[PDB]
């Protein structure tokens, strides 16, 4: 080609390649889905576990970027922490410079220019990660942003990244969301990261979830292990 | 973050070849008339303005730099801009150190050196403009040229920007150096008119003029009335 | 304090200096030279602040040797004369300063013998003779008595054992011996040291 | 120093005296003390002097950048911003207290400038030394809203309040006149004092003064 | 068709992969193997020691970090020490700010802070050695796992290094067994996945086998030529 | 961007260094300058290739640069590289005579623009600046000067040398017809106009198309001046008089 | 006082399209004096002088200085100076200085390049330019200066007149101040020529 | 000088005096010492006069931003963190007792003081300056919970004339600012309309 | 010649032999990239934007979505092109507008602003180690002079005011189109405005829209706060073009 070297290159088109190529990295990565609701938003990531030598824990993708805010990954999950940490400098400063809890749409955005900042220039590259902030408090109800590669930061009501985004976001279009707690949203996730899951390719993986909303008190934590085992349960009797 | 190699650099032949072709880029930009008078400089231009939903009264190509310096150019339009910005600046700088308005061929040494600066330095194209500057001081009547390599000509009367080679046969063959002011503005709307293809309106040329009242922008009334019988 | 003398002829420049290291007490060296050879007919005496009249005449001795092997050709005494005036007046209001007082002697070869004072503000003044410590107090009014500025070299060295012998009989402090030179168009010559 | 400037009807009515001391001395008796900033805006310069001069030089080329920039009508609000972030910047050490006064588009912004950086946006200021003779000239006399030479009248009565009663004012009165379509800069405008005549004839004569060396230099 | 997307780091392959990470884990994949593993109690490191040639020493692979931490290293010897050395400094800075051992995982996590950095940044390289780190904290032994990938794992078990498959082969069979050994059952079974990466013909010696240990009451040890007889022997046939 | 750089500091595998050769290949093809010392005095003449146009002659000459009190200089090659050099040079003048309080020697002020013209091809990536000088001037120290520089940075000292067009056949001129200590400044003023009229194969040689400077000593002052075109075409009349003495 | 450390007085005096520039001699340490000669009227032009009095280091370091940007713009500029330009040079070079500043206090007195109008004027240690019509003092005398110059300056003298007036006004000056005097040199600036003159003064 | 803002429900009142003195001299009779910082957020400014429009300044521009990026009216806690910042930060360098007092949707009518040195504490009334000394004990023994607009203005206004009465560094005018979720209403009260307290002659 | 190349001219920001710089040409196909259209009309006492709203996703928060922008209260931006550097043309725009009401004392105008952001976009075009941002910036805002003000920069550093402006896909058929309904009459009021701008927009896309599929932002001078339209208000001037 020679027009896809530099993320300071347009094409003929007018393309930026080394960012769709970072995308494609994307699409590569196993599905992290989130679905923002009436009370809250709950993230759920189809962790696949490549060896058995793994701790269970091992690689969560699941990231706590600040105490009312989660963050889930999907591509090279190297950037994905290294965009986690520029989340955590970001809502730790707006504290430290505002005196309050970052609102998830300036998260987003100032996180979203940092990984804009990555595709402008030649002496870096793109990050090859898309990643969903999702937080809750009183006043801003329960929201939901993605970030891509190139920056692009948009507000979803249930979004997914990753290899099965397409089937995952057709069985999210399935919902009525909006008129649902999390404790209901927590099994739908669980049912559509075991439908989404390619079993003859790259078995034996891990369902990590989370949720932040009036359940925690605004706080993001990772759902318990009695609620999702049951969750885990439903997944499994309903993919028959 | 930057480069720091020359993007401009020899040629086997001894040639500069990003300068040529940043004078390539003048060569297809819009025709200036520069014309030296015994009283004045007038710095006349085209404005290539199709679409008549741009606004023709908000961005001037002739353009001031002190009370008694205004440029005009042919290329690109924002590298223009930004040595407009750098003219203002260093001709404000001499006014800081001197307190004395900058002379117009000391202006045009500062803004060619700037000019320079690009065709060397690390990792910059150079200027795809050059500069007619024009200029009052000591009685005296100033009209220079600024090259893209950062050369600078002095002129009693020059064309730059599409058909300039036939526009400077015109001026020659137009100018003498008796020429009043007013007789300037005259030849500088005929050499624009012997290049201009399309009906020359107020609003689509722009004509500046620079004396011992200092240095203006016409009005277009003012242009209307020197486009009469023309 | 340190006594400086030079004395400028017709032809030559005569320059003396004590000879003593003193460390507030005691006279730690009594063969201690104050005068510094910058090249084959310039003599830079020196003196001030502890350490930094080495520090910086070593400085300047190095730059003036330098600028003869660069070019092939000495320093002028009147160059060399400015260019230690610009390097104490550059350092003056620096972090360093140089607390130093200074007499260039030197011989031209088209300018003649010529003797220049700096204080330690780095005030050059080009001066038929110029002192400088406490001595000169009491040394400068003979200088004014008695030069004139057809001078032989005979009468200036006579002229000079007037003013040391003054220093003996009247200041304070104990000035034994003093280091004596000579530059003309021979160069550089220590004469007798004269001693007390 | 007496500066000072009231806002009238019209516009801006600057003063400032013309008397420079160094030490108890006078050294200039016709100083110059009402600065261009830019052609709708002036400035009076109390304080140190070449701070003042070198501060309104300064604002001056930023505001001829400013208004070639945009190609406007410069602001005293523009002039008042950049004069207090700059002395705010230098921490007091640049002395240049002034008297800001000009009209524009929303009309007659009269401004006194400290040397740290507080301004006081006033119908009428005074700054100096003499300061407080020409306000109590200003508060025996202002009204709001005065004709043009009623505030001409008033400045220049209270600029002559700081030359008779202050020793660091005198010798003139120079005016500024500010309006939304003319600028009178007068200069001088009052002369209060003038040089008692000279009664006694010296004319010092060729061989006065003896001469040792002589020289002749002439020219092309 | 792939030899302008491979010699920057900056540059994505259009298949959405970074060529020179995966060199540098090839830097990796062909050093001498180690091996990595832990019980409730202990995690033990176990690495081939190879040699230039008969007469040089063997080349050490098991560093100290800390008293609590340990780490085996493969791939480049030259950046192992520089990662080593940041690793060292973390520790210490984390005992004279707090005055306490650094969490192994948050140690872990500053290193895939660290490697991540050139592996996006122009002319730089990622640091072509992969570790295996045990260290003992409060939450116990942990084994992890960092990769010129910048990405760390966190281990049950692990082998790195050339023919280490037949190691992870082995740890995969019988890692169901690794949490209620003591030391010197764990210690075997990690000689014995050691054991598995050789060629047919080569046994383990006191020459070419380390044996770096922390646990419980234990900092960590690390045992060489004379000392790790102790545990050689032992030993089952192949 | 390695993909991007230049490598203008590099040596080819003959060891030459491609960018200073091309830049003196554009002063190969720059215009004619040439320079010829004298027993009281040394001259500059040089071709004006921005000749014969609606230009305007605003400063004292178009290629002549006066460098401080006793030197000037003259310039081919790339026009604004030459402004850069030639500022470089007044105050490299100005430094010296800041530091020692007297005037630069000539070969100390031709060393300090070479060094930065090395510094140029050695280190830093950008191109060299595409100029060759010519040096004129008078010091205490070996009198009347003459220098020559090219982009690589070498000197050297010059009875009579030429840059520019046509240099090969100027130099060629000016060993047939110089005399070692033998030449006055008004015999090189003829050797002058007789290289220029040798060396420009276009056009009939004209005075509004030189410029000759000399530098001269007067009273213990240095005086620099271009001579007016009348003085320049009594002396083109003198080379027209002399060829017809040739019959 | 770091100013009256080495003494020093210069008056700059206008005349009749003349201007007179008159320094005293004496360069002194404090009380000893030192050289008689010294140099505080340099040169910037052929008819535009500038009188510097003060420390006599920043003395001789302002004059090298401004000599040096001035010679700098008379290559870069192509002409001489203007007088004003100078001035503005001067204030620029000293305020560059405003918080480090150079210990002297220069008078300017020439005449200008094309129209020979006189131009006196002296600035103050950080740059205060003062433009007069009559005369400008400067150094450790100057209550002795301004004294005599309010009294024996008359307007449009001739330059016999201007002569005898600042010389005069520098000697009954000086006369009066321990740090000043050895001597007095005196240039009358003239449209076709320079007048220097050195005076009978008392030596003590 | 002499600030002063009072919490009620529904928002805040704000009141300053008018007086800037150089020593004993008042340099400015008719000092606005009530800032806008935002469009229903004030600061009263106390201290060096250069300082305060500073740094008042400084907030302005910082919260004017923070509001655009937000697509939001800033909060109040916001307007006082930006201070506490500026005016901690610099501790050393300034001379600056802030009053910040506005109205937010999120919290309502809030008064924070951030006094030199640079803390930051929300109060129900607040009051600096040289001359709040001398009010202390009266609004201590005058303040009510639960007051109207009228009564925090009314109190507002009587302790700033018993200040500006007893110090000379207050005085001139009072300049009173009552900012709600309607909007903001400022008076000058001059003349008679500043409250008269009768000097205890000698019967 | 006839669109030659020589060199590395095609890849960063230098020339080709012509006098082009084809990176940036290719931003302003990086533009139409996107696949939406914008259109802003200037009034007499009004100014307005219009542009393209797709949700295609219908799991996309619609509110979110958006290209209006408010850079200052009075000064609102349309955007068009990549929506990452759209969005950094944003932060860099309020950025420059609050600095300039700091340093300044009184609001930024929209040409000022236009001219900033566009002289720093050309720098983008000079230096090799970027590229040019791929985003067509639409101010429009009030002066307290001339009124009402639209002002558009693009990739190259061209900022020109204008009557009318569009960006996008449809952008040369929006100009023949508004060269239409300019050259007779500029169509003038606040209603005659917002309608020319939603004619210009469904005329040259064809769609006869919804009010849940574009979105609309007014600056008058009357209410001079940049005020974005809800979808009742967009429905009310859809239903006053539906009965023509």
């Amino acid at each position: 080609t020679g027009y896809d070297l530099s993320a300071s290159t347009f094409s003929p088109d007018g393309r930026v390649f080394q960012v769709e190529y970072a995308m494609k990295a994307v699409e590569n990565s196993s599905t992290a889905i989130g679905i923002r609701c009436k009370d809250g938003v709950v993230f759920g990531v189809e962790k696949l576990v490549l060896s058995k030598l793994y701790e269970e824990g091992s690689n969560k993708r699941l990231f706590n970027v600040d105490r009312h805010v989660g963050m889930a990954v999907a591509g090279l999950l190297a950037d994905a922490r290294s965009l986690a940490d520029i989340a955590r400098e970001e809502a730790s400063n707006f504290r430290s410079n505002f005196g309050y809890n970052i609102p998830l749409k300036h998260l987003a955005d100032r996180v979203a220019m940092y990984v804009h900042a990555y595709t402008l220039y030649s002496a870096v590259r793109p990050f090859g990660c898309s990643f969903m902030l999702g937080s809750y408090s009183v006043n801003d109800g329960a929201q939901l942003y993605m970030i891509d590669p190139s920056g692009v930061s948009y507000g979803y009501w249930g979004c997914a990244i990753g290899k099965a985004r397409q089937a995952a976001k057709t069985e999210i279009e399935k919902l009525q969301m909006k008129e649902m707690t999390c404790r209901d949203i927590v099994k739908e996730v669980a049912k559509i990261i075991y439908i989404v899951h390619d079993e003859v390719k790259d078995k034996a993986f891990e369902l990590e979830l989370s949720w932040v909303g009036e359940l925690t008190n605004g706080r993001h934590e990772i759902v318990p292990k009695d609620i999702r085992e049951e969750a885990e349960k439903y997944a499994k009797e309903s993919l028959k | 973050r930057g480069y720091s190699f020359s993007l401009t650099t020899f040629s086997p032949s001894g040639k500069l070849v990003q300068i040529e072709y940043a004078l390539a880029a003048v060569a297809g930009g819009a025709p200036s008339v520069g014309i030296k008078a015994a009283n004045g400089v007038v710095l006349a231009t085209e404005k290539k303005q199709k679409s008549i939903l741009y606004d023709e009264r908000s961005v001037h190509k002739v353009e001031p730099i002190t009370k008694h310096i205004g440029l005009v150019y042919s290329g690109m339009g924002p590298d223009y801009r930004v040595l407009v910005h750098r003219a203002r600046k260093l001709a404000q700088q001499y006014y800081l150190v001197y307190q004395e308005p900058i002379p117009t061929a000391q202006l045009v040494q500062r803004v060619a050196s700037v000019m320079q600066e690009y065709t060397q330095s690390g990792g910059v194209r150079p200027f795809g403009v050059s500069l007619l500057i024009c200029g009052w001081n000591e009685g005296r009547p100033y009209l220079f040229q600024s090259d893209p390599s950062g050369a600078y000509f002095a002129w009693k009367a020059t064309a730059m920007g599409k058909n300039y080679v036939n526009g400077k046969t015109f001026l020659e063959k137009r100018y003498n150096e008796d020429l009043e002011l007013e007789d300037a503005i005259h030849t500088a709307i005929l050499t624009l008119k012997e290049s201009f293809e399309g009906q020359m309106t107020e609003d689509n040329i722009e004509v500046g003029i620079c004396n011992e009242a200092g240095f203006r922008r016409l009005t277009p009334t003012e242009v209307k009335d020197y486009l009469a019988a023309i | 304090m340190e006594y400086l003398i030079g004395i400028q002829g017709p032809d030559y420049v005569l320059v003396a200096s004590d000879r003593v290291a003193a460390s507030n007490i005691v006279q730690m060296k009594d063969d201690h030279d104050k005068m510094f050879k910058m090249s084959e007919k310039i003599l830079l005496l020196c003196v001030g602040e502890a350490g930094d009249t080495v520090q910086f005449a070593e400085y300047i001795q190095k730059n003036v040797q330098l600028y003869k092997m660069r070019n092939g050709y000495e320093l002028s005494p009147t160059a060399a004369a400015n260019f230690t005036r610009r390097n104490l007046a550059d350092c003056l209001r620096s972090r360093t300063p140089y607390h130093v007082n200074l007499l260039l002697a030197g011989y031209d070869e088209h300018e003649g013998p010529a003797l220049y004072y700096m204080d330690y503000l780095a005030a050059l003044a080009k001066a038929p003779f110029a002192a400088h410590g406490y001595g000169a107090f009491l040394t400068l009014s003979i200088l004014d008595r008695y030069y004139t500025p057809t001078i032989s070299r005979e009468r200036a060295v006579e002229l000079l054992r007037k003013c040391l012998e003054e220093l003996q009989k009247r200041f304070i402090l104990n000035l034994p011996t003093f280091s004596v030179r000579i530059i003309d168009k021979n160069g550089i010559h220590d004469l007798d040291n004269i001693s007390f | 120093t007496t500066i000072a400037g009231v806002v009238y009807k019209d516009g801006i009515v600057l003063g400032a005296d013309t008397r420079a001391t160094e030490g108890m001395v006078v050294a200039d008796k016709n100083c110059s003390k009402i600065h261009f900033i830019s052609p709708n805006i002036y400035c009076c310069g109390a304080g140190t002097a070449a701070d003042t001069d070198m501060t309104t030089q300064l604002i001056s080329s930023n505001l001829e950048l400013h208004s070639l920039s945009t190609g406007r009508l410069p602001r005293v609000v523009t002039a008042n911003r950049m004069l207090k972030q700059m002395l705010f910047r230098y921490q007091g050490y640049i002395g240049a207290a002034l008297v800001l006064g000009g009209v524009d588009v929303t009309g007659p912004h009269l401004y006194s400038i400290y040397p740290h950086g507080s301004t006081d946006k006033l119908p009428y200021v005074t700054m100096g030394s003499g300061s407080l003779a020409a306000m109590a000239v200003f508060e025996d006399k202002f009204r709001p809203d005065m004709e043009e030479e009623e505030a001409k009248n008033l400045v220049s009565e209270a600029i002559a309040a700081g030359i008779f009663n202050d020793l660091g004012s005198g010798s003139n009165i120079d005016l500024c006149v500010i309006s939304k379509n003319k600028l009178d800069f007068l200069r001088p405008y009052t002369v209060p004092n003038k040089k008692g005549t000279r009664l006694g004839r010296y004319r010092c004569e060729k061989g006065t003064t003896a001469v040792l060396t002589e020289k002749i230099t002439p020219l092309e | 068709f792939r030899n302008q997307y491979d010699n920057d780091v900056t540059v994505w392959s259009p298949q959405g992969r970074i060529h020179q990470i995966e060199y540098a884990m090839e830097a990796v994949k062909q050093g001498s193997a180690t091996v990595g593993l832990k019980s409730k109690t202990h995690a033990v490191l176990v690495a081939l020691k190879r040699a230039q040639s008969e007469l040089a020493a063997h080349q050490k692979k098991i560093l100290h970090v800390d008293n609590h931490i340990g780490i085996s290293i493969a791939g480049l010897t030259a950046d192992a020490r520089l990662l080593c050395n940041f690793m060292r400094q973390e520790c210490l800075d984390s005992r004279f700010v707090f005055d306490r051992p650094l969490p192994v995982s948050r140690l872990v996590s500053l290193i895939g802070s660290k490697t991540q950095i050139p592996t996006q940044r122009y002319g730089r390289r990622p640091y072509g050695v992969g570790l295996l780190i045990a260290g003992y904290d409060d939450m116990g032994p942990h084994i992890f796992q960092t990769c010129p990938s910048a990405n760390y794992f966190d281990c049950r078990a692990m082998s790195i290094g050339a023919r280490s498959q037949s190691a992870r082969t082995y740890l995969e069979r019988h890692m169901s067994e690794f949490m209620e050994c003591n030391l010197n059952e764990l210690v075997k079974h990690g000689l014995r996945a050691l054991r598995e990466t050789l060629p047919a013909e080569q046994d383990l010696t006191t020459k070419n086998v380390s044996i770096g240990i922390v646990g419980k009451d234990l900092e960590f040890t690390i045992y060489d030529d004379d000392d790790v007889s102790p545990f050689l022997e032992g030993l089952e046939e192949r | 961007s390695r993909r991007y750089d230049s490598r203008t500091t590099i040596f080819s595998p003959e060891g030459r260094l491609y960018q200073v050769e091309y830049a003196m290949e554009a002063i190969g093809h720059a215009g004619t300058c040439l320079g010829i010392l004298a027993n009281d005095g040394v001259l500059l003449a040089a071709e004006r290739r921005n000749i014969h146009k609606l230009l305007d002659e605003v400063f004292f000459s178009e290629k002549i640069y006066k460098l401080n009190e006793d030197m000037a200089c003259s310039v081919a090659g790339i026009t604004s590289d030459a402004n850069v050099l030639t500022n470089e040079l007044r105050l490299i003048a100005q430094r010296y005579l800041l530091q020692y309080q007297e005037p630069i020697p000539c070969e100390q002020l031709v060393t300090a623009l070479c060094d930065i013209k090395q510094a140029y091809t050695q280190f830093g990536g950008k191109r060299p600046f595409g100029v060759s000088l010519l040096y004129i001037g008078w010091d205490k120290h070996y009198g009347f000067q003459l220098y020559q520089s090219d982009p690589s940075g070498n000197y050297g000292g010059w009875k009579a040398t030429c840059i520019g067009n046509n240099s090969a056949a100027a130099v060629s001129m000016l060993k047939q017809d110089y005399k070692e200590g033998e030449m006055t400044l008004k015999s090189a003023l003829a050797l002058a106009i007789k290289v220029l009229n040798k060396t420009m194969d276009v056009s009939k040689l004209s005075a509004e198309k030189v410029e000759i400077a000399t530098l001269t000593r007067e009273n213990g002052k240095t005086v620099i001046r271009v001579l007016k075109q009348k003085e320049v075409e009594q002396l083109i009349k003198k080379h027209e008089e002399e060829e017809a003495k040739a019959e | 006082s770091i100013m009256s450390y080495n003494g020093g007085a210069v008056m700059a005096m206008k005349g009749k399209n003349c201007v007179a520039i008159a320094a005293d001699r004496r360069f002194g340490i404090q009380a000893q004096m030192v050289t008689t000669d010294f140099q505080k009227i340099f040169p910037m032009g052929d008819r535009l002088y500038i009188g510097l009095a003060g420390l006599a280091t920043d003395v001789q370091t302002v004059a090298q200085r401004l000599k040096f940007r001035l010679n700098l713009y008379e290559l870069k500029e192509g002409r001489q100076i203007k007088p004003y330009t100078l001035m503005s040079m001067v204030a620029n070079l000293l305020y560059e200085k405003r918080f480090g500043p150079y210990y002297t206090e220069p008078v300017i007195a020439g005449l200008d390049p094309k129209t020979f109008k006189p131009f006196i004027c002296s600035l103050d240690l950080i740059g205060c330019p003062m433009v007069t019509d009559d005369f400008v003092v400067s150094g450790t005398c100057a209550e002795q200066m301004y004294g005599m110059c309010e009294s024996l300056w008359e307007p449009n003298m001739d330059p016999d007149h201007l002569f005898e007036t600042i010389s005069q006004a520098m000697l009954n000056a000086v006369d009066r101040d321990a740090v000043s005097g050895m001597g007095v040199i005196v240039h009358i600036i003239e449209k076709d020529k320079i007048t220097t003159r050195t005076l009978k003064a008392r030596m003590d | 000088t002499t600030i002063m803002a009072v919490q009620f429900d529904g928002g805040v009142v704000l009141g300053a005096d008018s007086r800037t003195t150089t020593g004993s001299y008042i340099a400015n009779r008719v000092t606005d010492k009530l800032t806008p910082i935002h469009d229903r957020i004030f600061c009263c400014r106390s201290g060096s006069a250069a300082d305060t429009q500073a740094v008042a300044d400084a907030v302005t521009y910082q919260l004017g931003f923070h509001s655009i990026e937000l697509n939001e009216p800033p909060l109040v806690h916001t307007a006082a963190s930006l201070f506490k910042e500026m005016c901690y930060r610099y501790r050393e360098d300034l001379m600056a007792g802030i009053i910040i007092a506005g109205w937010d949707p999120q919290e309502g009518g809030q008064v924070y003081s951030v006094p030199m040195g640079g803390m930051m504490v929300r109060q129900s009334f607040a009051i600096g300056g040289s001359g709040s000394s001398y009010i202390y004990g009266y609004v201590d023994a005058t303040y009510r919970e639960g007051m109207t607009k009228e009564e925090c203005l009314q109190f507002t206004a009587n302790a700033l004339a018993l200040a500006m009465e007893r110090d000379g560094s207050s005085g001139g005018v009072i300049r009173l600012a009552a900012i709600a979720e309607s909007g903001v209403e400022r008076q000058v009260l001059l003349g008679d309309q500043i409250p008269k307290f009768a000097v205890a002659t000698l019967p | 010649s006839r669109g030659s190349s020589a060199g590395f001219d095609r890849h960063i920001t230098i020339f080709s032999p012509e006098g082009r710089l084809y990176q940036v040409e290719y931003a302003f196909k990086a533009i139409n990239q996107g696949g939406l259209t914008s259109v802003a009309v200037r009034g007499k006492d009004c100014a307005v934007i219009v542009t393209q709203k797709k949700v295609p996703d219908k799991l996309l928060d619609s509110s979110t979505v958006t290209h209006l922008f408010k850079i200052t209260e009075n000064i609102g931006c349309v955007m068009t092109g990549m929506t990452a550097d759209s969005r950094s043309q944003v932060q860099r725009a309020r950025y420059e507008a609050a600095n300039w009401k700091y340093k300044y004392g009184y609001e930024i105008p929209v040409d000022m602003l236009c001219k900033r952001i566009a002289d720093i976009s050309q720098v983008y075009t000079q230096n090799a180690e970027m590229r040019p941002l791929g985003c067509c910036m639409i101010l429009i805002g009030i002066d307290e002079e001339q009124g009402p003000q639209v002002y558009k920069c693009d990739p190259a550093g061209y900022y020109c005011g204008f009557k009318a402006t569009a960006a996008g896909v449809k952008q040369t058929e929006s100009t023949s189109f508004l060269e239409k309904k300019v050259k007779k009459k500029f169509d003038w009021t606040f209603e005659q405005t917002v309608e020319t701008a939603i004619t210009c927009l469904s005329t040259v896309l064809s769609i006869d829209f919804k009010p849940s599929e574009i979105e609309v932002g007014v600056v008058t001078v009357e209410n001079p706060k940049f005020r974005i339209l809800t979808e009742a208000e967009i429905d009310a001037h859809l239903v006053a073009l539906a009965e023509r």
